[PDB]
């Protein structure tokens, strides 16, 4: 098991960015797929969670708007696009696997995030 | 996409008994494998044994999950009556499938006492297989109606469990996931 | 739910024992609530899950309990390799992390 | 749409919301008996305010389901318990006099002083410990005048109360009342007026009295060597001299009358020390005890959450041997235990409770009880007879085996046994014949301590020191008569003891004297017991007997079989001396 994320990119203010992540070693409809945040000198930052299976989508309350979330199941590549990116929006993107929610009923589980990435740090 | 069975033993919250909560498993490989290796009591079956199911292409696979007292375990078998077979949940004499329970001391009791979980205890008649009513109405054991006021010889139907960290056995609280089959080819 | 910990840094000797506490602002399920360990310059682990559950991979002189709006992590005997930054988590309503502490 | 199918409606919701009631006053109480704070007190409190409030609301519920159409024997037995109006049957002036009274009557015993030492550790210990005949007689006179004089107003009053709510409730007197707990009405073969309790209570006495005479000219003989010129060889003991407060028990005067005493007795104190043995191990050893008998071993929780050691200094824990069961499958032991062989019995005991709690667990709430007053003690009480028995303690390596059990050391055994066991019976058969008969009415005010002195020494063999006046109230110095408690069931309560040993030895088949008797290793004395542990209050007394002895009354051969290797021996040395006792003498 193992969650591999594409590499550094550099963004002015207004901008969009959009960031992958390649699952292997599991099913990848029996997972879902959540993106928490670290800015440097911060603590981590949730961002959202979404299915792998029915695609349904839950952010944090101070992103909806911004992030939007997408999958697909023929590559087991994830993708997380926050936009209109602002000064804050500097920090390292973490692609994670979760056992926090179902991915097909989307009731809440008894774990937490199994697997991270390396980190994808964004410039603005 | 093998099946949802994780989701449905690993969930953080379990519905009461007087309201159970019906899932739908389908359209799904599904891996009995862990269903008979991991160390759930009561991994009881009445007519499939665990061994064949990984041979049949089943239409549905229904998983019923509720808690209910370690001492009500054995109303959840078919062809048994008592307080929960009879007002609660009612399994039928033939039966197919697999009843899963184990213990959840830890994770469904406080000190003060957790009264989030309900049964019914009174009701004017008993309930049929799989069938369920979760009305409210003052039941009534006298001549006279009360309209709703609950005073001598009119009741509550909806009594609540106390579950509590220190109690016997017999009355901890136990999650049961209860298999009914009747698309979902396992492996 | 906001999540506190406490002490923000727990540096203290190896060989000796470390508890770190994370209190809720609000009654929490003890099965919501996870511990992280995030070591320097690299990505976060489970370390526990359900409150007091090992995650797996995970050492035994890590232990994890607690109730109510009170929970604890203790190491049995630090080590030389658990001087890390540790987040505690609850996702019973949404999802949020704590401040962190460091060790 | 009945009665019938009302009555058992209303129960089966008591049932299940009166258990956490229940609960939540016995967990408060338990919280402060092993942590005393004033947090603990107030919460004890309001638990229990609480539970006494349900229960004077459902009784007044209970009262639209007569028994008169109800024909279900488990429902009945449910509802007349449910039913009864207590002391709320009085107007509201007379049931506060009556409840002021009764708390007065418990702070004069409870805070009384003498001098000044109050009872304990004080007036008990003069008692208990002194070889004095003028010192014990002060402290035996100075808490009967400044004490008991001072309740005899009020248990005047007192009698007048209690006695007109037990007509208002439809008794003869508040005897017939206290009588009541013994009756067995409703299925033929197995009925039992209340008012036979006195003719069959009196009838098994007299059938033991010949033995009491033997053991009483036999103690009397020996303590004439202790007060050489205060006791009378044809007469009464005194009874300050019977080494106790109010000459309950006669167990402290086994070191005047020891048979044999150049021989030790039976004590493994020393061997539990030398084999390291802890608390921990003391309850294992009495759990397995269970277990080889057939009976299932205590649950984790009686592990886990009990308090089997001294809590310290810090929690002031109230160390005092009680078993407790708090509901819903929760079992506890609270006692501060030491290794020694006191404490080793006494853990067997304790177990024999929560086995028989354990047993009738099944049963509803109001029916999780004792089939009667004695039933609860007996069962529990014959597990240290065998625990102490040199069969056990042979095999579970705390009796060396080359140990021999002589004709001699029997006789220091039995002795010791028959001392308190034969010697109390007198006691609280006297005791109670008299409140019956003031409760009644067939004494008169200003002549019941005229009979109370009367028929001591004429069922007990003991009289008074000194002469006392009306105005004195010696039965009230007493804890059982001043708070108000029924004493025949320590009566009916020895008698069922013998009777159920009697039965399972012959189940376990034992061969030889009783006293040798071992039930260890038997499951057919095991099941043969547990048979009638099952039932609770189900079923009447009359027949949870017939179940383990056969007999659908109390007995006393058993009894006297028990003893008959003593008896013989005491026959033997009673040769030379009287048998029996003159009332018309006096000290004075
Ligand atoms: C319930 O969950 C158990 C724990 O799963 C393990 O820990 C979690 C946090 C994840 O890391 C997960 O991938 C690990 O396997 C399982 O052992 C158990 O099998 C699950 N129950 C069922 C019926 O599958
Ligand atoms: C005893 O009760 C006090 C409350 O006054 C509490 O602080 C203390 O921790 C309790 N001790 C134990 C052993 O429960
Ligand atoms: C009395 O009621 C109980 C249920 O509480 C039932 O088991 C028993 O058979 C009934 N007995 C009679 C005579 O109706
Ligand atoms: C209890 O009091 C009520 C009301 O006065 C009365 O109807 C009932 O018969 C009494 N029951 C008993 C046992 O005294
Ligand atoms: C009694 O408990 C012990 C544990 O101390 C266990 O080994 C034994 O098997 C139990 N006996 C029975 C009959 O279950
Ligand atoms: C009871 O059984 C145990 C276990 O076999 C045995 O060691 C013990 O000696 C037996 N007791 C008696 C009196 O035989
Ligand atoms: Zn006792």
């Amino acid at each position: 098991v193992q969650l591999v994320q594409s590499g550094a990119e550099v963004k002015k203010p207004g901008a969009s960015v959009k960031v992958s992540c390649k699952a292997s070693g599991y099913p990848f409809t029996s997972y879902g797929i959540s993106w928490v945040r670290q800015a440097p000198g911060q603590g981590l930052e949730w961002m959202g969670w979404i299915s792998t299976y029915n695609g349904n989508t839950n952010y944090a309350q101070k992103f909806q708007g911004r992030v939007t979330m997408t999958t697909d199941t023929s590559t087991t590549t994830g993708y997380m696009e926050l936009r209109r990116l602002r000064s804050d929006d500097t920090a390292v993107y973490y692609c994670a696997r979760d056992y926090t929610r179902g991915a097909w009923f989307g009731e809440s589980l008894i774990g937490g995030f199994d697997n991270w990435g390396q980190g994808t740090l964004v410039t603005v | 996409n093998l099946c949802p069975f994780d989701e449905v033993f690993n969930a953080t919250t379990f519905a009461s008994v007087y309201a159970w909560n019906r899932k739908r498993i389908s359209n799904c490989v599904a891996d009995y494998s862990v269903l008979y290796n991991f160390a759930f009591f009561a991994f009881k079956c009445y007519g499939v044994s665990p061994t064949k199911l990984n041979d049949l292409c089943f239409t549905n696979v229904y998983a019923d999950s509720f808690v209910i007292r370690g001492n009500e375990v054995s109303q959840i078998a078919p062809g048994q009556t008592g307080n929960i077979a009879d007002y609660n949940y009612k399994l039928p004499d033939d039966f197919t499938g697999c009843v899963i329970a184990w213990n959840s001391n830890k994770l469904d009791s406080t000190v003060g006492g957790n009264y989030n979980y309900r049964y019914r205890l009174f009701r004017k008649s008993k309930l049929k297989p799989f069938e369920r009513d979760i009305s409210t109405e003052i039941y009534q054991a006298g001549n006279k109606p009360c309209n709703g006021v609950a005073g001598v010889n009119c009741y509550f139907p909806l009594q609540s469990y106390g579950f509590r960290p220190t109690y016997g056995v017999g009355h901890q609280p136990y999650r049961v996931v209860v298999l009914s089959f009747e698309t979902v080819c396992g492996p | 739910i906001v999540l506190t910990q406490s002490p923000g840094t727990l540096s203290l000797s190896p060989g000796e024992r470390a508890t770190l506490s994370c209190r809720a602002s609000q009654t929490v399920s003890s099965t919501s609530l996870a511990w992280y360990q995030q070591k320097p310059g690299q990505a976060p682990r489970l370390l526990i899950y359900g409150a007091s559950s090992r995650a797996t991979g995970i050492p035994d002189r890590f232990s994890g309990s607690g109730s109510g709006t009170d929970f604890t992590l203790t190491i049995s005997r630090l080590e030389p390799e658990d001087f890390a930054v540790y987040y505690c988590q609850q996702h019973d309503t949404s999802l949020t992390f704590g401040g962190g502490t460091k060790v | 749409s009945t009665i019938e199918e009302q009555a058992k409606t209303f129960l089966d919701k008591f049932n299940h919301e009166a258990e956490d009631l229940f609960y939540q006053s016995s967990l408060a109480s338990w919280n402060y008996n092993t942590n005393i704070t004033e947090e603990n007190v107030q919460n004890m409190n309001n638990a229990g305010d609480k539970w006494s409030a349900f229960l004077k609301e459902q009784s007044t519920l209970a009262q639209m389901y007569p028994l008169q159409e109800i024909q279900n024997l488990t429902v009945k037995l449910q509802l007349q318990a449910l039913q009864q109006n207590g002391s709320s049957v009085l107007s509201e002036d007379k049931s506060k006099r009556l409840n002021t009274i009764l708390n007065t009557m418990s702070t004069i015993y409870s805070t009384g002083k003498v001098c000044c030492l109050l009872l304990e550790p004080g007036l008990n210990e003069i008692m208990a410990n002194s070889l004095d005949y003028n010192e014990r007689l002060w402290a035996w006179e100075s808490w009967r005048s400044e004490v008991g004089k001072q309740l005899r107003p009020l248990y005047e009053e007192y009698v007048v109360l209690k006695n007109e709510m037990a007509r208002a409730n439809h008794y003869e007197d508040y005897g017939d009342y206290w009588r009541g707990d013994y009756e067995v009405n409703g299925v033929d073969g197995y009925d039992y007026s209340r008012g036979q309790l006195i003719e069959d209570v009196e009838h098994t006495f007299e059938e033991i009295k010949p033995l009491y005479e033997h053991l009483h000219a036999y103690v009397r003989a020996k303590l004439m060597n202790a007060y050489p010129s205060y006791i009378s060889p044809i007469g009464c003991l005194p009874a300050h001299l019977l080494g106790d407060m109010w000459g309950r028990f006669w167990t402290n005067l086994y070191s005047l009358t020891v048979p044999f005493g150049q021989k030790p007795n039976i004590d493994v104190t020393d061997a539990m020390v030398d084999q390291a043995w802890d608390a921990q191990r003391i309850f294992k050893e009495a759990e397995k005890f269970f277990v080889s008998v057939g009976l299932p071993n205590m649950t984790q929780g009686f592990w886990e959450n009990s308090m089997l050691t001294d809590p310290g200094n810090v929690q002031k824990a109230v160390c005092h041997p009680t078993a407790w069961d708090l509901g819903k499958g929760d079992f506890r032991i609270l006692m501060c235990t030491k290794v020694t062989m006191d404490d080793f019995l006494t853990a067997h005991h304790e177990m024999g409770h929560i086995q028989y709690d354990m047993a009738y667990a099944a049963q509803p709430f109001l029916l999780r009880n004792g089939a009667n007053e004695g039933f609860h003690e007996a069962v529990g009480e014959i597990m240290s007879l065998s625990a102490a028995t040199p069969k056990h303690l042979k095999s579970i390596g705390l009796l060396s085996p080359d140990f021999q059990e002589d004709n001699e050391t029997e006789i220091n055994f039995l002795l010791k046994q028959a001392l308190t066991i034969v010697g109390t019976l007198p006691f609280t058969y006297m005791l109670e014949k008299w409140r019956w008969m003031v409760f009644k009415g067939e004494i008169p005010k200003d002549q019941w301590m005229k009979k109370w002195w009367e028929m001591k020494r004429e069922i007990v063999g003991v009289v008074e020191p000194v002469p006392h006046d009306e105005t004195y109230c010696d039965p009230a110095s007493l804890f059982h008569v001043s708070n108000d408690y029924s004493f025949i069931r320590y009566y009916t309560r020895t008698l069922y003891q013998f009777q159920f040993q009697e039965a399972l030895c012959q189940a376990a088949k034992h061969e030889g004297p009783l006293h040798k008797c071992d039930i260890s290793n038997s499951t057919e004395a095991g099941q043969k017991l547990f048979n009638m542990l099952r039932l609770g209050k189900s079923e009447p007394w009359t027949l949870a007997l017939e179940n383990v002895v056969g007999a659908k009354n109390m007995n006393v051969r058993p009894l006297l079989n028990y003893f008959e290797p003593l008896f013989t021996w005491l026959k033997d040395q009673n040769k030379n001396s009287f048998v029996g006792w003159s009332t018309d003498w006096s000290p004075y």
